[PDB]
């Protein structure tokens, strides 16, 4: 039981659990009445009327571990309808950011907590934050051009928002779970729901390219297999739902993640094809169909590699012609046309099989001249017309083992009209590496000749990205949006 | 007309309507600049508000009522201030009043002349050659109130000091409803179901013109120096005369005129317009009781206008919370495909007694009938010695035609899981000649892909049971 | 809050030639009626402008079908010998027949007991006799006499033109929607030629080389025809006076061809062809007459017909067997007292200041297998999942959907043997497909982990197990030679 | 259809017509609260499950009582409902309640501004009707008492000042089978107040039922008589009483019948004398099936079969 | 060339601080039924109620008393602790706002309308222990702050009073408790609900409810879980 709450005439008693379910009790006549899904758990209960006629109600949304999300729900108790949700954005970290408790239950599971497991995994949690230097906090964050939405791929759902006005505009689930259908028993709590991973549109913004990764029940025969779901969706400017029109289940094969996905621009099919890449390195491009209203296996680059690593991503040159591929201590460059190697006649050592010091993070192209390649340890700035080295930077005394592979594609993002950004992260540790975090956001221009600008934020920074009116949008661990602008 | 009577006050910042309450009728000061929730209701059902008069020093109205006693009326602090008795059990005909002076017509045929710096009635007087006298007005000649307009379908001119009638200038056949000086030496009369009103001279006893309008007239306005006279029109209108005092040559035409309209089509009626000078305040009532105002610039606006209102005529009633359809704005939609299509990752798209004759001719022209009526034969000898004497290319389409129904029934791949093998045995040389071979035979590679998916947890399964079975064998 | 979200049907991945929406109304074509006639039926032609009827050919009679009813309406049996052609008029009530005397039979519809005109072709019998469909009162006929003759009503005694320089059998001739001077003509040497009635007409305009014997001409666009004859069929364009395509995709010399356009289906144009085995395939020009659909009737077919685009209701695709048989199978289509004090239901608010409404519409009716779910009670939903009578795909999805929500334990807690046994039964049944192994493999196997000595205990599942693990051996012997195949396929990559 | 029209003698024209769909309109009532006096809530109902609150320009706000906190099995309609008022007697508030007709007994008694449930009422038989009276305590409490009717003529008095108790029975003289009982003399729903040092006591209480009689009884002897005999019994009409309806200072009582036309009948009180002069046979009525008085005005709306609602009014008030 | 700015504000910044209490809705509705204000980490919201959207935001960034008092970039302590609706100085002026954080403060406001860009600062006295509730009944006020000398805190309750002096806020020293399970008030704010482990110390038992009236001395009971419990559980 999380929440009780008394009416003022001393008959009715608002009930609220875990089970997301807010129950009327008539006390008299010993009933009930209630709203049995209201969008996550239940954490509090209030009466506002003078004469009862408003219930207000705090949620927690469990489904994210990492962070507790609130929503305050406001209810006319009249019809029991839905008058007045507010909500901020609601991302989800891949760890707990500070000091957040999972709730009070009877069976400890990963979104549940007892009592003794509170205290204990208190203690893990603060000794984790002490110890640990892999403080990444990395949240796939996307913004959709064709509305400059900001799109939050929360846990087995999407939220659609919008930072000029500060309000939560929609919140659409996309998997076939059980967060609405179902308030959760620990045994159940114990079942997770699929985790949407990848949350990416088309350079068109009506084409919206989703991967996620489905999890079956522990004890179980075929709990080793995690199934790989991307899926193609659309929506109109006029209305804020996607309606899913292509499922593709197990690309590459089964059990093989496709765990970077790269769009195509509007030059070569009008933004109408995607490119998934494994860490077995193949690369599948994905393309709308004409006279066919689905998307199809266009092109195939398919080797089979027995080592496996996540260091990998893909870049795109904007004319259409090359794909630059991220691999560990690799890099790859491919021609659209066949599939291979970029094959040059005039042979003047711009090869396609380049070495790199660290497993590669991120591969950005700023323009067709100017290449962004940064490693798990150093970053480096070359040219594409000569194949001559210009910059170079230690990302060692920062990024030790602080991320996973991606995360740092994910982070670093380019601005096609300015110049490249990049971040960096530390902590302001008093006699223990203190929890306080301190954050840097710095601008370079034309393969990093100078530093347009350094600012540094008192706080943790978890996601940089740009709006399409060329101004940079960067988030904290609470959630909170700020643009870096002219 | 559910506002019964109206009045405007000078500078046109406000108006006094009153109108019928469950046969009980309120007075009521509305703005017109730009609601006031103030009211009077009269105390009986059967004493009236007859003749309204807007006095300028607390702002005030002045009303002549079915009692006998005129009622002035502060507005501002909401009350009846003073009751004028009169010594009469009559009715306040007419009201009228210029500063402190004020005259009133009674239904006794009864000219009374009170004082409001005195609250006292001053004289009452009564003349001859007089029957019924429904129009009173005092003309603008300076301190001076007297020799002042009287008018029921005949206009007589009467003084004070010397108190007979002068002028007896030719009326109308109905009485006079509206009897207004604009400016000095003439005035106006108009009838009630009369379109014609009739601009009249004053000294001389003669008709200076004749303004007509296309039906009954409702109320009369003036401007300043006689530049526009606006006439609101029974059937709702605002037909508006600029300079109606300058040269076929007596009866002239309305200049301009005003209508008010809604969205949907309907019309929404004109009761008592003002105007200034270069500005006109239209007036029209939104809902049963309720009047709404606009201000309009008459000189720009044409010949012929209409203002449009955006009446909530068939308005669906829009709500924040529920959405278009069904459910509300909280509710975090869910998940549906409806007739989605699904793909796997490895279906590529665009990158001696043989039956050979039978299958020829059935490969060249697609029959499924003949296709399993020759498939169910097992024999391995005529296998082979079919896929022997068949063509290379037939033996391709035949092979992806063999796919094809492996994935549609499954259990048919028992008797056919020998024969995709010679397939591959006798033409391989033409499938390694062929340039796309996933292209052509997308289908078999992915079945007996996923039967090799199947395979290791089918394998699991099987050393599972195995270990129980042996378990209940020995015990 | 928000509403309870509907059960989610599991889809697989998409299983080889799936249904396009073009076979589904090829397929939504449904009752195939099969009527018996004396010889073998020669030719079938709708009615245009209400095209309720059409009329086939007979052993010395043409019989008038309905389409809403499909029974015989007219008989006309005035005739000597078995008519030859019969075609309507493009006004819908006048038809020709081409009779074996050299002779076209030319009466209206709808009264059989009368002849408007008897329009003596050459003596050779008359093959085949076609109305114009932009004129509205010519005729064209052609006989064994290698000549095509022209007529009109007014001179039924002579014929307007006689059209020449045929080599052998001119068994075809058609016009053109967009010309109605030029006119198409189809002999036994294929070579279609092109002629122009406002000219002289003995010599065409231009031919087209058609080398098996053509046997059906058939304009379809404005600019291309057909060449129906032999074991192939040439699509010809005129205008570029060359084959646009070509389909062999035939078995049989062919027979008949007709087309339909702008009607109510998924496919805008249809092009039927018979090929004398019952066998009539569906292509499409807008799909460069790709195969679409394909019927086999046993007879041999002669003749083939659609209903036209104006047919305003139930769709009918006729099929004449040389056996002597039609096969259509058609896509079909309280006092006054208490009114006067109930009659405000019929008012709908069209007038009112504000409309307002929150109403809900009844939904799809939810199955047994899904209230149980959502009702949580999981055994009796595994229960009425395994019902008897109830399909593979929907206890899949049941399966699928309940191992996801709940664990299989709890839906297996409390069972007994005769519950144990439909569970297990219909596992036998559907081990053999690749949708299901893996999901069934964790079933029985969680079963197996909880029930080991009931199992022990019981002897009736012990032979179901022995009779499991014989059946379990065949993706040890057949899917394990599906990933031997799979080996060997790779070798002639 | 809810139609709000503002009323005069001369133009009778709309405030406000809105439509429901799916949601007949059998009965509405307006409601001003005790307590706030501002709200102006419309109450309204059909043969639905549903009891439609319109609060009181161009956006309406519709509210919907459809769940019942404690039991929908009682009543598969909503069709016939009355408003009333219920302070709390422990903290000093007055606010709304509504009741609602079940299957057999039960009266339904709901907090109108939540669509809370707040009591309930079981009397016996088949519910026939029911009415609500006021009882002024002392300067600042009144108590209502639910007077409800049976079919065969029993008349059961509770009180819900507290929990919903009876505080007695008494059976009414005749009355077979009762449609309608009607509480009169006071402020009753058609007489409302506007504070409560307004509410008075009823003095009246007639019953109308299908063989046109209308019984009329004095509440000052029939409270301590317990089996009371009537004051009057009126049976000027032969058909089913429709239409009870007091004066708003209890002077006259009308009685009308949706059985046949020209049904209207007028009685003075207490002199209990059914009038002569009107309604005369050329008096347009129609199928009387509606009626409803003015607050202050002596004003009388007579709505019929046809969809007219004319008007009168009495010239001494 | 480049200025930052934040822009956007989520988490409703509930309570977390205190973890005891099961009434943790900052957020009140106003005296009349039209506004929702809620106070976010960032920001102060308030939403028309009919039209649903945000009919004012408040930044503590674009203020210069909440960016001084709110948005240290050093601590996170103060958090918005209780809002309420009347003027604690004036008697009933409509719309204003007084604000309470965790540290003694008090942050009068106007809303409907422009913020004055210089709040009524008043730092209530006594400000050892930090402030966990506030309420009122008419005229007195009453506050109840958590006090650490076993992980266990301490609840001071004091009577507040003003308008004697300016900077002055008068407090009588009500009453103490040793230790606090699980603490809750009604929704009358005149009656609150505490739990020991002083029962865990002298009996069996692990705790004994004890209710507490405010603002006299009416309902003051203690009894055992002992007495409260059965004997399955």
């Amino acid at each position: 039981v999380l929440s009780l709450s008394f009416s003022h005439d001393g008959s009715y008693l608002l009930s609220g659990g875990w089970e997301k379910v807010m129950s009327l009790w008539q006390l008299e006549t010993n009933s009930q009445q209630f709203l049995p899904r209201l969008n996550g758990i239940i954490i509090d209960c209030q009466v506002l009327g003078p004469q009862g006629n408003y219930y207000s109600l705090i949620l927690q949304m469990t489904e994210n571990n990492s962070n507790s999300d609130y929503q305050f729900l406001l209810l006319n108790a009249s019809d029991l309808t839905s008058k007045l949700s507010i909500n901020g954005p609601l991302p989800v970290f891949n760890s707990t950011i500070k000091h957040i408790q999972q709730p009070i239950s009877a069976m400890n599971t990963k979104n549940s907590n007892s009592i003794t497991s509170l205290n204990h995994s208190k203690k893990k949690q603060s000794r984790k934050l002490i110890k640990s230097r892999r403080q990444d906090f990395t949240t796939n964050v996307e913004i959709n051009p064709i509305n400059k939405n900001l799109y939050f791929p929360h846990i087995s759902a999407v939220q659609i928002f919008d930072f000029y006005k500060n309000e939560q505009v929609n919140y659409q689930y996309l998997t076939s779970g059980v967060n609405n259908s179902m308030g959760k028993v620990r045994f159940e709590l114990n079942l997770q729901d699929p985790i949407i991973t990848d949350l990416k549109f088309t350079k068109d913004g009506q084409w919206m390219i989703t991967y996620e990764i489905e999890y079956p029940p522990n004890d179980l025969l075929s709990s080793k297999d995690l199934t790989h779901i991307l899926k193609f969706w659309t929506k109109n400017d006029n209305e804020t739902n996607w309606n899913l029109k292509t499922k593709v289940i197990n690309p590459h094969g089964i059990s093989v993640p496709i765990t970077k996905i790269l769009p195509s621009p509007r030059s070569v099919n009008n933004s109408q094809g995607c490119l998934t890449a494994d860490n077995n390195g193949g690369l599948k491009f994905w393309s709308f169909d004409s006279h066919e209203s689905n998307w199809c296996l266009k092109k195939i680059s398919l080797p089979n590699f027995n080592h496996f690593s996540n260091s990998v991503s893909l870049a795109w040159s904007q004319d259409g012609s090359l794909i630059f591929h991220g691999f560990d201590d690799k890099l790859q460059i491919l021609d659209f046309d066949t599939f291979k190697k970029f094959e040059s006649l005039e042979n003047t050592k711009t090869v396609s099989e380049f070495t790199l010091d660290s497993e590669i993070q991120t591969v950005k192209l700023i323009n067709d001249t100017n290449l962004i390649v940064a490693t798990r340890t150093t970053l480096n700035a070359i040219n594409l017309l000569r194949g001559q080295v210009i910059n170079s930077f230690d990302l060692y005394p920062f990024v030790n083992g602080v991320y996973k592979n991606g995360h740092m594609d994910r982070l670093i993002t380019c601005d096609e009209r300015t110049g490249n950004i990049a971040l960096v992260i530390n902590q302001q540790l008093t006699d223990v590496p203190t929890i306080n975090y301190k954050s840097r956001i710095i601008i370079f221009d034309s393969d990093l000749s100078t530093k347009l600008g350094n600012f540094t934020h008192h706080e943790y920074i978890s996601w940089i990205g740009w709006n399409y009116d060329t101004d940079f949008i960067f988030l904290d661990i609470e959630s909170t949006l700020g643009v870096v602008g002219t | 007309s559910p506002v019964l009577q109206s009045a405007y006050d000078p500078s046109g910042q406000y108006l006094c309507y009153v109108t019928v309450a469950l046969d009980k009728q309120r007075v009521g000061v509305q703005p017109t600049q730009r609601w006031n929730e103030n009211f009077l209701y009269l105390e009986d059902s059967k004493l009236k508000v007859t003749c309204l008069k807007w006095v300028n020093d607390t702002v005030a109205i002045i009303l002549g009522m079915n009692n006998g006693e005129i009622w002035l009326y502060s507005v501002l602090a909401n009350e009846v201030t003073y009751k004028f008795t009169t010594g009469n059990s009559y009715e306040i005909k007419d009201i009228d009043l210029m500063g402190n002076q004020l005259w009133c017509i009674d239904s006794s045929d009864a000219f009374y002349q009170f004082d409001l710096l005195q609250f006292k009635l001053l004289q009452h007087f009564r003349i001859n050659n007089c029957v019924q006298l429904n129009k009173l007005t005092i003309v603008p000649a300076g301190d001076s109130v007297a020799q002042l307009l009287v008018a029921s379908h005949s206009i007589s001119l009467i003084d004070i000091e010397e108190k007979k009638v002068v002028m007896t200038f030719p009326g109308h056949v109905s009485p006079v409803s509206t009897l207004q000086v604009i400016t000095n030496e003439f005035f106006i009369s108009g009838a009630e179901g009369d379109r014609f009103l009739n601009v009249y001279d004053i000294h001389s006893g003669m008709t200076k013109c004749v303004l007509v309008a296309e039906s009954d007239i409702k109320e009369l306005s003036h401007s300043g120096q006689a530049d526009s006279i606006a006439v609101t029109t029974e059937d709702g209108s605002l037909e508006i005369f600029v300079d109606p005092l300058v040269s076929g040559n007596k009866s002239k035409k309305s200049s301009k005129k005003i209508q008010i309209v809604s969205k949907d089509g309907r019309k929404v009626p004109i009761y008592n317009a003002f105007i200034n000078k270069d500005l006109l305040n239209v007036s029209w009532l939104q809902n049963a009781t309720m009047p709404y105002f606009k201000n309009l610039q008459w000189r720009e606006i044409p010949n012929e206008y209409t203002v449009e209102i955006s009446l909530n005529w068939n308005n669906k009633n829009k709500s924040a919370d529920r959405d278009l359809h069904g459910k509300d704005l909280a509710s975090a939609t869910n998940y549906v495909e409806g007739n989605a299509r699904v793909t796997s990752g490895d279906n590529f798209k665009h990158v001696t007694g043989t039956v050979t004759v039978i299958l020829s001719q059935a490969l060249q022209s697609n029959d499924h009938s003949l296709l399993e009526t020759v498939l169910n034969n097992r024999d391995e000898r005529v296998i082979r010695d079919t896929i022997f004497r068949l063509k290379p290319a037939l033996a391709v389409i035949l092979l992806e035609r063999l796919a094809e129904r492996i994935a549609r029934q499954t259990h048919r791949q028992g008797p056919l899981n020998v024969w995709v093998k010679w397939c591959l045995i006798i033409h391989g040389g033409y499938l390694v000649s062929i340039p796309n071979l996933m292209s052509t035979l997308s289908s078999l590679h992915s079945t007996l892909k996923r039967r090799s998916d199947l395979l290791p947890r089918l394998l699991a399964l099987d050393a599972r049971l195995d270990c129980t079975i042996n378990k209940f064998k020995t015990l | 809050s928000t509403a309870r979200p509907r059960i989610i049907t599991s889809k697989a991945p998409l299983l080889p030639q799936q249904t396009t929406p073009e076979q589904r109304y090829w397929r939504q074509y449904t009752s195939a009626q099969l009527v018996k006639e004396h010889n073998s039926v020669t030719h079938i032609s709708f009615n245009p402008q209400h095209p309720h009827d059409f009329a086939v050919t007979s052993s010395t009679r043409v019989q008038i079908f309905s389409s809403r009813t499909r029974q015989v309406i007219k008989t006309f049996s005035r005739f000597k010998d078995v008519v030859y052609s019969a075609s309507f008029r493009s006004d819908g009530k006048l038809l020709c027949a081409g009779d074996a005397t050299g002779l076209v039979s030319v009466y209206d519809s709808y009264n059989p007991r009368t002849i408007l005109l008897s329009i003596n072709a050459s003596t050779h019998p008359t093959h085949v006799t076609k109305f114009h469909t932009q004129d509205n009162k010519i005729l064209a006929t052609a006989s064994d006499d290698r000549v095509t003759r022209l007529w009109d009503i007014s001179n039924a005694y002579e014929p307007q033109l006689e059209l020449t320089g045929a080599t052998d059998y001119v068994r075809t001739l058609s016009f053109i929607p967009a010309a109605p001077h030029l006119v198409a003509t189809g002999s036994y040497d294929g070579l279609i030629r092109l002629y122009d009635t406002r000219s002289s007409g003995s010599t065409p305009i231009y031919s087209l080389n058609h080398d098996q014997p053509v046997e059906n001409v058939i304009a379809v666009s404005p600019t291309q025809i057909v060449s129906c004859g032999g074991n192939n069929f040439k699509v010809w364009d005129l205008t570029s006076n060359k084959k646009l395509y070509e389909r062999g995709n035939f078995n049989k010399a062919v027979t008949c061809l007709d087309y339909v356009e702008n009607f109510d289906s998924p496919m805008q144009s249809a092009l039927i062809a018979s090929s004398l085995d019952g066998h009539v395939k569906v292509f499409d020009p807008l799909d460069n007459f790709q195969v679409k659909f394909g019927w086999k009737f046993s007879g041999p077919v002669l003749s083939c017909a659609v209903s036209p685009s104006t047919a305003q209701g139930n769709r009918h695709l006729v099929a004449g067997l040389s056996s002597g048989l039609l096969a259509i199978r058609t896509k079909k289509k309280k006092s006054n007292n208490f009114q006067r004090m109930m009659r405000g239901s019929e008012y709908q608010g069209d007038q009112e200041h504000i409309i307002h409404n929150d109403k809900v519409r009844s939904q799809r009716r939810m199955r047994a297998f899904e209230r149980n779910i959502n009702q949580f009670k999981w055994s009796e939903a595994l229960d009425n999942a395994f019902v008897p009578g109830m399909a593979k795909e929907l206890t899949l999805t049941v399966l699928q959907e309940l191992r996801k929500r709940g664990k299989v334990r709890v839906a297996l807690y409390g069972r007994d043997e005769s519950t144990l046994e439909p569970l297990l039964n219909w596992c036998l049944k559907g081990i053999e497909d690749v949708r299901s192994a893996s999901i069934v493999a964790d079933w029985v196997a969680v079963v197996l982990e909880l029930y080991g000595n009931t199992l022990e205990s019981s002897p009736v599942l012990q032979e179901l197990m022995i009779d499991l693990k014989t059946k379990v051996r065949h993706e040890i012997h057949k899917s394990k030679e599906a990933q031997r195949i799979e080996g060997m396929l790779q070798l002639l990559t | 259809t809810l139609r709000i029209y503002h009323i005069d003698g001369k133009t009778n024209h709309l405030v406000t017509s809105l439509h429901l769909v799916g949601s007949p309109i059998q009965t509405c009532t307006f409601y001003t609260s005790l307590s706030n006096q501002n709200q102006q809530n419309i109450f309204t109902a059909g043969r639905r499950r549903y009891m439609h609150s319109w609060d009181l320009s161009q956006t309406a706000k519709i509210e919907k009582f459809s769940r019942l906190y404690g039991h929908e099995s009682t009543q598969r309609s909503f069709e016939n409902f009355k408003v009333a008022h219920l302070q709390n007697s422990q903290t000093n508030s007055v606010h709304g309640i509504v009741l609602l007709q079940g299957n057999n007994g039960w009266i339904n008694i709901l907090h109108s501004t939540s669509g809370l449930w707040l009591m309930g009422c079981k009397i016996e038989g088949v519910i026939t009707d029911f009415c609500i009276d006021y009882q002024p305590i002392s300067r600042g409490k009144f108590r209502t008492i639910l007077i409800a009717v049976n079919a065969y003529g029993e008349v059961w008095e509770f009180d819900l000042n507290k929990n919903g108790h009876v505080i007695r029975r008494w059976k009414d003289q005749g009355g077979v089978g009762i449609t309608k009982i009607q509480v009169g003399g006071g402020t009753t729903t058609t007489c409302p107040a506007l504070q409560i040092s307004k509410i008075k006591q009823n003095r009246w209480l007639a019953v109308g039922s299908e063989s046109g009689f209308v019984n009329l009884y004095d509440r000052n002897n029939a409270m301590t008589s317990s089996t009371p005999t009537p004051v009057a019994a009126l049976d000027q009409l032969t058909t089913t009483i429709s239409n009870l309806q007091f004066s708003p200072d209890g002077q006259i009582l009308c009685m009308a019948s949706r059985a046949v036309k020209d049904a209207l009948r007028l009685v003075h009180l207490p002199s209990c004398s059914v009038f002569s002069n009107w309604p005369t046979s050329g008096t347009p009525l129609g199928k009387v099936t509606s009626v409803a008085f003015s607050p202050s005005g002596g004003l009388l709306a007579v709505g019929n079969e046809q969809g007219k609602v004319r008007l009168w009014k009495l010239n001494h008030y | 060339q480049y200025k930052l700015s934040v822009v956007s504000g989520g988490k409703p910044a509930l309570n977390n601080l205190s973890s005891v209490t099961g009434n943790k809705n900052i957020a009140r509705l106003s005296q009349d039924q039209r506004n929702y204000i809620i106070p976010f980490n960032n920001q102060i919201k308030v939403y028309s109620v009919e039209t649903r959207q945000c009919v004012k935001t408040l930044k503590f960034a674009n203020n210069s008393l909440l960016s001084g008092i709110f948005l240290q970039e050093e601590e996170n302590n103060e958090s918005i602790v209780k809002i309420l609706l009347g003027d604690i100085t004036v008697p009933q002026q409509a719309h204003l706002i007084t604000v309470f954080t965790n540290n003694g403060h008090v942050i009068v406001l106007n809303y409907k309308g422009k913020l004055v860009e210089s709040p009524k600062h008043f730092k209530i006295s006594l400000a050892d222990e930090k402030l966990a509730n506030v309420f009122h009944s008419e005229g007195n006020y009453r506050i109840l702050t958590t006090f650490k000398d076993n992980s266990l805190q301490s609840y001071r309750l004091y009577a507040l009073t003003f308008d004697d002096a300016k900077k002055q806020f008068e407090v009588a020293h009500q009453a103490e408790w040793h230790n606090v399970i699980l603490s809750n008030i009604s929704s009358n704010g005149k009656l609150l609900a505490h739990m020991c482990k002083d029962v865990s110390t002298k009996d069996h038992e692990h705790k004994s409810i004890s209710v507490v009236s405010l603002f006299d001395d009416s309902v003051n009971l203690s009894f055992p879980l002992g007495s409260i419990l059965s004997s399955q559980t």
